[PDB]
C-alpha cells in the first residue's frame, strides 16, 4: 500500500489569524481531491461554502505550487459573476478555503435536468458568463477550464464562474480542450473562448458538440473542426456557434465583441430568471 | 393493483367535467377534508425559544 | 420515457444488491449536488369529490381534479397554470379568468386554504405538475411532470424522491434529514438494508404507476 489513512476533518474550522470560527456543516460535494462543506460564521451566522483540501494530497513542492496559484489568483478577484473569496486558512492537516456559496448548483445539473435550454434562457446565462469572463480577461486571467460544472448558481439565479484551479494570470486536462492547446501551439485567451463556444452549443443543441464515446474520436473531430450545428437552431445563433468554435484562434472573436454580436442584441433577453427554470421550460 | 385504495384518474374512464360538482360552504369542505386522507407536515411552534 | 428510465435504472441498482455487502460505505455514494428542485411537501386526497390537492417545496399549489385537469398556483398566490384534459397549458391569473375554470379556482383556494399553515424574474416562474398518483393503505405515490416520483411512507413518516435525469434518489429520514445518493454509487459503494428494500418497493411502486395507464 501507498497512502496515509486520511486525516479526520475538525467539526469546528478556526482561523487563528482572525479568530473566526466556522461551523461544518453539512456535505456539498467532493471536487478533485477536495471536501466542500456548508459553513457557518458562529459570530455572524453568515453561511459560506467551505473547501477542504487535505494536506496529505499536497506533498510535492508542484502540488503544493498548484494550489497556492489557484488561491493567489482567486484572492485577486471580486465581481459579480465570479464566486466570492472570503478568505483561506491552514492547521497541520488542511488548507480551508471560504468561498461564496452557490446553493442552486452548477450548469451541469440544470443541463441534465432541462437538455436544450429555450433561446432567451441560453442568451441569460451565456450573457452573465461572458461579462464574467471580461473581467477575468481585463485582468489577465485565463480560466482554461470554463465548463457547466464551474458555472454556479446562486438562490437568485445569478452565474458565478468558480473553479480557478487551471487558471493562470498572464496543466490538468480541460473539459473543453482548444485545437492550438492539442496541436501543441501554446495558447492564450482565445482558449476561454473556445469554451464558451461549446457551453453555447451545449445550451442550445442539448449535447456536446465534440464529445463522443470514444476520447480519440473527439481529439479528431477538435483538431479537425469537426463538429455541426443542427437545422432547427437559427442561423444567428449557429453564425455566433461558429465564430467562437473557429479553429484559428486570431480569428474568435475577443471576449469584449461578444455582447454585440446579434444574438445578443436581438430576440428577447431576459434579465432575470427563477429558479423554477433549473428543472422545467420557463412561462414566456 | 389490489392494494390501490385510490389513484388519479384516467383520463379515457373518466367524468370529462366537474359541472356535474357542487361547491361546498369553505367549512363543510374544511372539515370533510380533516376526515379524508392527507399529511401537512405540521411543524410545532417553539415561541421564540 | 421518465417511467420507463426510471425503472430502468432501479433495476440496475437492486439487480447489484447494494445492502448484501461485507462493508457497507453508503456516505461515498451521497451527491448533493442531485437534490430535488421541488417535492411535494403536502397534499389531501378530497378525490372521492374533488380530486388529489398538493403543495410543493416552493409553496405553490396545486389540484389534479377528477376530470383529468389541473389547476397550479404559484406562490404569488395569483399566477396561475391550467392544464386542459388534452395537455394544452395556459397561463393566467386568478384575477382573470374563463367562466368555465370557475369551480376549480374556488376549490382551488380552499385547498391552498386548508394546507396552509414577487421580484423581477418571478413573473417567469413555471412549474411541474402533478401527472398521476395512486394510494395504498401504507404509502402515496406522487409523480409529477419533470419526471420526479415520490413516495411518501406512511408508517415512518419517511419519503424517497427519484429523478431518472439525474439518476437520483433522495431519502428523507424521520428526523426531516435529506440525503441524496447517485444509484450508479449505490451500485459500487452500497447501502444499507433499509434504503434497499425502499429502492425494491419503488421498483415495485414505479411498475404500478406504469400499470395503470
Amino acid at each position: 500500500p501507498k497512502s496515509a489513512p486520511l486525516k479526520e476533518i475538525p467539526d469546528v474550522l478556526v482561523d487563528p489569524r482572525t479568530m473566526k470560527r466556522y461551523m461544518r456543516g453539512r456535505f456539498l460535494g467532493k471536487g478533485g481531491f477536495a471536501k466542500c462543506y456548508e459553513i457557518t460564521d458562529m459570530d455572524t451566522k453568515e453561511v459560506f461554502a467551505g473547501k477542504v483540501v487535505p494536506k496529505s494530497m499536497l506533498l510535492k513542492p508542484h502540488q503544493k505550487e498548484k494550489m497556492s496559484t489557484e488561491i493567489a489568483i482567486h484572492k485577486s478577484l471580486d465581481n459579480p459573476h465570479v464566486v466570492g473569496f472570503h478568505g483561506f486558512f491552514e492547521d497541520d492537516d488542511f488548507v480551508y478555503v471560504v468561498l461564496e456559496i452557490c446553493r442552486r448548483r452548477s450548469l451541469l445539473e440544470l443541463h441534465k435536468r432541462r437538455k436544450a435550454v429555450t433561446e432567451p434562457e441560453a442568451r441569460y446565462f451565456m450573457r452573465q458568463t461572458i461579462q464574467g469572463v471580461q473581467y477575468l480577461h481585463n485582468n489577465r486571467v485565463i480560466h482554461r477550464n470554463l465548463k457547466l460544472g464551474n458555472l454556479f448558481l446562486n438562490d437568485d439565479m445569478d452565474v458565478k464562474i468558480g473553479d480557478f484551479g487551471l487558471a493562470t494570470k498572464i496543466c490538468g486536462t480541460p473539459n473543453y480542450i482548444a485545437p492550438e492547446v492539442l496541436c501543441k501551439k501554446g495558447h492564450s485567451f482565445e482558449v476561454d473562448i473556445w469554451s464558451l463556444g461549446c457551453i453555447l452549443y451545449t445550451l442550445l443543441v442539448g449535447k456536446p458538440p465534440f464529445e463522443t464515446s470514444c476520447l480519440k474520436e473527439t481529439y479528431i473531430r477538435i483538431k479537425k473542426n469537426e463538429y455541426s450545428v443542427p437545422r432547427h437552431i437559427n442561423p444567428v445563433a449557429s453564425a455566433l456557434i461558429r465564430r467562437m468554435l473557429h479553429a484559428d484562434p486570431t480569428l474568435r472573436p475577443s471576449v469584449a465583441e461578444l455582447l454585440t454580436d446579434e444574438f445578443f442584441t436581438s430576440g428577447y433577453a431576459p434579465m432575470r430568471l427563477p429558479t423554477s427554470c433549473l428543472t422545467v421550460p420557463p412561462r414566456f | 393493483l389490489d392494494d390501490l385504495v385510490a389513484e388519479s384518474p384516467r383520463k379515457e374512464f373518466a367524468r370529462i367535467n366537474m359541472d356535474g360538482i357542487a361547491v361546498p360552504d369553505e367549512r363543510e369542505f374544511d372539515i370533510e377534508a380533516d376526515m379524508r386522507p392527507h399529511e401537512l407536515e405540521q411543524e410545532s411552534d417553539t415561541f421564540g425559544a | 420515457t421518465h417511467l420507463t428510465d426510471m425503472l430502468q435504472q432501479l433495476a440496475v441498482v437492486n439487480a447489484a444488491k447494494p445492502s448484501d455487502r461485507g462493508f457497507i460505505r453508503q456516505e461515498e455514494a451521497e451527491d448533493p449536488a442531485c437534490i430535488p428542485v421541488f417535492w411535494i411537501s403536502k397534499w389531501v386526497d378530497y378525490s372521492d369529490k374533488y380530486g388529489l390537492g398538493y403543495q410543493l417545496s416552493d409553496n405553490s399549489v396545486g389540484v389534479l381534479f377528477n376530470d383529468s385537469t389541473r389547476l397550479i398556483m404559484c406562490a404569488d398566490g395569483d399566477s396561475l397554470q391550467y392544464i386542459d384534459r388534452n395537455s394544452l397549458e395556459s397561463y393566467l391569473s386568478v384575477r382573470s379568468y374563463p367562466s368555465a375554470l370557475s369551480k376549480k379556482i374556488t376549490l382551488l383556494k380552499y385547498f391552498r386554504n386548508y394546507m396552509s399553515e414577487p421580484r423581477e424574474g418571478d413573473e417567469l416562474t413555471r412549474l411541474p405538475y402533478l401527472r398521476h398518483w395512486f394510494r395504498t393503505k401504507s404509502a402515496i405515490v406522487l409523480h409529477l411532470s419533470n419526471g420526479t416520483v415520490q413516495i411518501n411512507f406512511f408508517q415512518d413518516h419517511t419519503k424517497l424522491i427519484l429523478c431518472p435525469l439525474m439518476g437520483a434518489v433522495t431519502y428523507i429520514n424521520e428526523k426531516r434529514e435529506f440525503y441524496t445518493y447517485k444509484m450508479t454509487l449505490i451500485e459500487e459503494f452500497g447501502c444499507c438494508k433499509e434504503l434497499a428494500s425502499r429502492l425494491r418497493y419503488a421498483r415495485n411502486m414505479v411498475e404500478k404507476l406504469m400499470a395503470c395507464k
